[PDB]
RNA sequence: GACUACCUCUAUAUGAAAGAGGACUAAAACCAUAUUUCCAAACUCCACUUUG
């Protein structure tokens, strides 16, 4: 993963610095503790049901992206089916999030910048491609890893009967064989390179260490491909 | 829709054409009236509004062409019938939808019962599709019962279609027949005779304003308010205040403006349609704030009415006022502003000259015998020497001050009167008076020797600029005569005869990101071959890009931009370079191809007019301008057409040499400039490099507008007076005690700065024993004010002085290395960009970034160049607050002179101005005291932030330029690599205070990356701050 | 919204004047700078930001 997120304020507490794997993850158990009520007539059936299955420790939340013009629509995906999904301007509003500072030079919207967010809380996002008006494929993606598929011919309903079908494929291919053997061998490289430098700050410049790296590269990318099997 | 305008309609372009008679919607070229059947094409698009505007935000895709084929025929297809009863229907409808709609009919007159008609959509839509029993919809059968909705929308279309064509047909200009036109007339005629528009007072009690403003409150303060909603339930709450007060809105006309002033009010301070951002303040809606402000935003409608009209009486176009004809005055504007500011700028170095502490208009001729009277005659010949070449002797000091003056005022006194310029008869000035009158020539004046000993020697400032940048060190004699004896170019003084004609950098920078580029898609090719190399902590790079850069400027640009030819073949290049490949998404795609006998200023004044018409739309979506990239490209690959034809492609090789080669390197060179430029010259000698690029853009922007064969060649003879002002440009001086007069003086001075034992050393003496060497940017800092200024800067701590462990910080490394291996890092990240996600490989690039940019300020603070910046950022500052207060110069001849049309009349005007609360005594002497550069002259009184406290209480006249100021500091600021964030107008009382500095971050290796270097130095900041805040 | 614009026209006064227009009016952008930010390509029409 990349930990990158803006400061955002929510519900009144300002997170800053989110630039790390433990304070992203001390805001995302932030929002599961968060209280809520959701206030809708014609959605009250539908709005708190979305936050019971997520809440649920075993479940899968989708993000899909830009979905429509101006919508993201989060996903959550149940053990045995059962996918429904809100807007995520829905999301925003019953838990409050905003930007910290959103006049700072170096910032967006949020429509924008909370795609930072959205890929650390998710598991799949999707992204349809739209090759000259009409679409060419979904491109999933795992957000621990960064396997990425292409699904061709699956419609939007199709493409969500797909993604528990995608999960237990990538799941698997982790657990055992190859991924295992493979996963050693870059660690071993790693530990080299580090003594490397720990010897010399300035093993990085020389050019065996340069080769090095190469070979780790090579086979983070061999290591992807057992995980698409 | 969306946009009626800036459209392609017909394969044309939609523009309009106002009038004071009425609007006119017309296509690109022609003056007909089709705003009939411009906006009867324009009809397709009002079908796609529709449907967006009956469907859901998460669009469901098939609700949303059940609906695009109901409307349109053509737009209809097949879809399976099941499918769309499979989902609900009132899921996806719009929020208008989803209950039961009434609406009336247009031709449908009065409201009655039976008139209104009902429609529940969803209820509607599930028993058509009840009706439907086939494996997909049948067009005719589903849309037969679809006619209680297709009327709808046929209603819709035709109704919101009928009020923008009359919303064209009326925008006038000056307008006197609208209500609201008619209004402001009235209130502008109950100011020029000394009576009251309106009471505030009462017709707040008409509005019951009372009753609204407490449920306004009773809405924000509502129990569970929601920031993401306040907004449009604020709107709601005002729109039903409204309905009840609906009988004398309709009566009124003043009621009615007051109802507009709060519905504006209401969407800039709890905007619902501009990105919210913020949390609005109940400070902003209360009784008698809110009734302030209405006060305060119905006066600047008045005071924009009267200057507007002002404006229509200095030109006497009052009654023929064409869409043209203002956009024609917006050019001459334009040049007349840029040529008062640097006539300003120049009487302030004629100031400095003379008499440093006058603050008064030294270009009035009888104020300038009182500052002639007072004159330090030691310092004149020192500062002569700096501005001119020359040596004066003291018996010339008498004539040569009259003869600089002179030089100003015939000028400047004509352009600032806002009235019909001649351009010829604006550059002759043959003569200049004396007074102690006696009327001397420039011709017989000493100021002629001041030609003859500088346009003979073109040759040899070239030659002397080349030794400057080492190409004779790296090129051979034989190497720079086939640059100079090419035919027809022959290094003109003159840079570029087209407006928007882009810099050497920008061609060079993008130019190689066009040669070098990936190469693993379908690729842009150029065929480009001279954009090589970007190492520009070389030498053998630094002589190439000189070469370069004027080969370019003093050769290629004159011959390029006049060849009709020339310029045809690289625009006729990059037009098939870009549509010629496969797809739809191609950029140049509505831009016309150069004809035939058309000059190239002729083809890039079309460029330069669709640059700016489409500027409006290209910010509305998010949309790069293609514009700066076109012409780009058409320059880069016409600066590559012109090195290859011609066989100077070597200059690619430097190949530095060691044989020493005592050659001449003879150029030709002719001009025909006859002694008659001898008075815009002495202008051009007194203002600064910056200055004189800028004035000669904006020239070229003015002269291809105009329409008379000569007159242009007024202003491009006077566009070649600036380029040979621009060949000397900071000469200054060899010989060290030309510019101290002892070596205590001297170590006196330079000690300002280093203040320590660390002058006798290599960087600050010559190079043995104590001789001085003299410092390019402290007599930079003399030649210009700015002098007592930095005194007063490096004065206040000694840790902005040059301390023993800054030169020792430029021995800790290398420095060449770690820039050489910033470089070698930086490459590899691209062929492996998980290099980004490697903590300790992320770790060592920061470091090494590091070390480079506290060696660069250690390297400029140690040769005090830090101190040249300070004097760029200080000139910026001042002549901006200087572009302000020529703007409020300009509205008080456009509102005083409308009253007289209307001391025996002296006193009758100026008793007129203090009854609108205009232009007073303390502004004239707040709007004095910036246009004439008093913060130069020492005694501050005022800091830098307090100008632009005063900047904005002359122009509070309105709110366009009020609200402007500010936000042009902190765009000054942010070029020079910082940032400034402003402590809040309402806590502050109203004066501005910062509340934080930092330098501007560059963000290295990537996009969701945190490896960053500052733009300047944290110690840098510091400085600036203390400049800011100084009395 | 000083920064985080302003002005003109538009009345079925509401699914809303919550609409269009602006080289027309401002600010920017463009321009002869001292060096680190990889880069190239990316037509047009239409939504309009709300737990409703």
């Amino acid at each position: 993963m990349i930990y990158y997120i803006k400061d955002l304020k929510v519900k009144g507490k300002i997170f800053e610095n989110l630039m790390n794997k433990e304070a992203v993850e001390g805001l995302i158990t932030f929002l599961k503790k968060a209280e809520f009520e959701i206030y809708s007539r014609e959605n009250y059936s539908k709005y708190n049901k979305w936050f019971e299955m997520w809440k649920s420790p075993t479940s899968s939340l989708v993000f899909w992206k830009n979905y429509s013009f101006r919508c993201h629509l989060l996903f959550v995906i149940e053990k045995d089916g059962e996918c429904l999904g809100i807007p995520a301007s829905v999301f925003e509003s019953v838990l409050q999030i905003y930007l910290a500072d959103p006049f700072a030079p170096d910032t967006k919207e949020l429509f924008v910048e909370v795609c930072n967010l959205y890929e650390c809380l998710a598991d799949v996002t999707v992204v349809e491609h739209f090759e000259a008006e009409e679409s060419a494929w979904h491109k999933l993606t795992h957000n621990e890893t960064e396997v990425s598929k292409r699904v061709y011919s699956k419609d939007d309903d199709e493409l969500l009967k797909y993604i528990p079908e995608f999960l237990d494929t990538i799941a698997t291919n982790k657990k055992s064989q190859k991924y295992n053997q493979i996963q050693g061998k870059i660690q071993e490289i790693n530990k080299e390179i580090a003594t490397l430098y720990e010897s010399s700050e300035d093993y990085i410049f020389t050019e065996y260490v340069s080769n090095l790296y190469r070979e780790s590269a090579k086979l983070e990318q061999h290591s992807k491909q057992i995980l698409k099997e | 829709t969306m946009r009626i305008t800036k459209v392609e309609v017909d394969r044309k372009k939609v523009l309009i054409s106002r009038d004071k008679n009425g609007g006119k919607l017309v296509y690109e070229n022609e003056m007909q009236d089709n705003t009939e059947q411009i906006m009867h094409h324009k009809k397709s698009s009002f079908y796609k509004s529709v449907v967006n505007k009956t469907i859901c935000r998460p669009e469901q895709k098939q609700m949303k062409k059940l609906v695009h084929g109901l409307l349109q025929e053509n737009s209809q297809e097949k879809i399976k019938v099941s499918d769309v009863t499979k989902l609900n229907i009132s899921n996806f409808l719009n929020h208008r939808f989803k209950k039961s709609l009434y609406y009336f009919p247009e031709n449908s007159p009065d409201k009655s019962e039976e008139y209104r008609i009902e429609i529940n959509l969803s209820q509607l839509l599930e028993d058509s599709l009840k009706k439907q029993q086939g494996t997909f919809i049948c067009w005719e059968s589903f849309s037969k019962d679809m006619e209680l909705y297709i009327n709808w929308a046929e209603n819709y279309i035709s109704s919101k279609t009928k009020l923008i064509k009359k919303s064209i047909r009326n925008n006038r200009i000056q307008s006197t027949e609208s209500r609201s036109g008619q209004l402001m007339d009235r209130y502008m005629k109950d100011i020029l005779n000394k009576n009251k528009p309106f009471d505030i007072q009462s017709v707040s009690e008409k509005y019951q304003l009372e009753k609204l403003t407490s449920a306004l409150k009773a809405t924000f303060k509502e129990a569970k308010k929601n920031d993401k909603e306040i907004n449009y339930k604020l709107k709601s709450t005002l729109q039903n205040h409204e309905r009840q007060i609906i009988e004398e809105l309709k009566e009124n006309s003043e009621l009615n403006q007051f109802n507009i002033e709060i519905r504006k009010h209401l969407e800039t301070y709890f905007p619902i349609k501009k990105t919210n951002r913020k949390v609005g303040d109940i400070r902003n809606l209360e009784i008698g704030e809110i009734q302030k402000i209405v006060n305060h935003r119905l006066k600047n409608k008045i005071v924009q009415r009267i200057l507007q009209e002002g404006k229509l009486a200095s030109y006497e176009i009052e009654s023929t006022v064409n869409s043209n004809s203002l956009q024609k005055i917006k050019i001459e504007e334009a040049f007349a502003l840029k040529f008062i500011n640097a006539c300003l700028f120049a009487s302030n170095n004629l100031r400095n000259m003379v008499y440093p502490v006058c603050k008064k208009d030294i270009l009035m001729i009888g104020e300038f015998k009182n500052s002639f009277k007072e004159i330090k005659h030691k310092k004149f010949i020192r500062q002569w020497s700096q501005f001119f070449s020359q040596e004066i002797t003291v018996d010339d000091i008498e004539l040569a001050s009259w003869g600089l003056r002179g030089a100003i005022a015939p000028i400047r006194n004509e352009i600032i009167h806002l009235k019909k310029h001649s351009w010829k008869k604006f550059f002759n000035n043959p003569t200049f008076k004396v007074k102690k009158t006696s009327e001397f020539l420039y011709k017989e004046t000493l100021f002629k020797d001041y030609f003859y000993s500088e346009l003979d020697s073109v040759p040899e400032l070239i030659i002397n600029k080349m030794e400057s940048s080492k190409i004779l060190d790296y090129y051979s004699s034989d190497q720079l005569n086939q640059v100079f004896t090419i035919p027809n170019f022959e290094l003109s003084l003159l840079t570029s005869a087209v407006p928007f004609a882009p810099s050497f950098k920008r061609v060079y920078l993008k130019g190689f990101d066009y040669q070098n580029q990936d190469e693993a898609q379908p690729d842009y090719n150029l065929k480009l071959n001279i954009y090589n190399e970007k190492a520009f902590n070389s030498e053998a790079f630094q002589a190439q890009y000189s070469l370069f850069k004027m080969v370019y400027y003093q050769v290629f640009l004159p011959q390029f931009t006049t060849n009709n030819d020339l310029f045809k073949s690289s625009v006729d290049f990059i037009l098939t370079l870009n549509k010629e490949r496969k797809g739809y998404a191609k950029a140049f795609q509505d831009i016309r191809k150069m004809n035939k006998d058309e000059k190239p200023s002729e083809y890039m004044s079309y460029i330069q007019s669709q640059l700016m018409l489409y500027q409006k739309k290209q910010e509305e979506k998010e949309k790069i301008n293609h514009f700066e990239k076109f012409i780009n490209q058409v320059f880069i690959k016409g600066f590559n057409s012109f090195i290859e034809k011609n066989r100077l492609t070597y200059i690619c090789h430097p190949t530095k040499n060691t044989v020493p080669e005592n050659d001449n390197i003879e150029i030709p060179f002719h001009t025909d400039m006859d002694d008659s430029n001898i008075a815009f010259w002495l202008m051009c000698k007194l203002l600064d490099a910056k200055q004189l690029s800028e004035l000669r853009n904006e020239m070229i922007k003015f002269s291809c507008s105009l329409q008379s064969t000569e007159e242009i060649s007024t202003f491009t003879k006077a566009r070649e007076v600036i380029g040979l002002a621009l060949l000397n440009g900071e000469k200054g001086c060899n010989d060290w005690k030309e510019l101290f007069d002892d070596k205590e003086a001297w170590k006196k001075n330079m000690s300002l700065y280093v203040s320590e034992e660390l002058l006798q050393s290599l960087p600050y003496t010559q190079e043995d024993g104590q001789t001085p060497v003299i410092n390019r940017s402290i007599d930079l800092v003399k030649k210009y004010g700015t002098e007592t200024i930095l005194e007063k800067l490096f004065s206040s701590s000694d840790d902005y002085k040059v301390s023993a462990k800054d030169i020792a910080k430029l021995h800790e490394y290398d420095v060449t290395e770690k820039i050489a291996q910033q470089e070698s890092l930086h490459k590899q990240w691209i062929e492996k960009p998980g290099l980004a996600r490697d903590s300790a490989w992320t770790k060592k690039y920061q470091n090494v970034i590091n070390d480079i940019s506290n060696y660069q300020w250690a390297k400029t603070k140690v040769e005090l160049t830090q101190v040249r910046h300070l004097h760029q950022l200080t000139i910026d500052l001042l002549s901006r607050l200087a572009g302000y207060m020529s703007i409020a110069d300009r509205d008080f001849q456009f509102s005083s002179n409308y009253i007289l049309e209307r001391k025996v009349d002296l006193k009758q005007l100026r008793l007129t101005l203090e009854y609108l609360e205009l232009f007073d005594n303390r502004l004239k002497e707040k709007r004095n005291n910036i246009s004439h550069f008093n913060y130069l002259n020492g005694q501050l009184g005022n800091s830098i932030l307090e100008l632009f406290d005063d900047a904005r209480d002359v122009l509070s006249y309105d709110r366009k330029l009020k609200n402007a100021v500010s936000k042009s500091l902190k765009e000054i600021l942010s070029s020079h690599g910082m940032e400034v964030t402003f402590k809040p107008l309402y806590q502050t009382n109203h004066h501005l205070k910062i509340d934080k500095l930092q330098p501007k971050k560059i963000h290295h290796l990537g996009e969701k990356s945190t490896v960053s270097s500052n733009q300047v130095s944290n110690e840098y900041c510091q400085l600036v701050r203390t400049l800011l805040t100084m009395k």
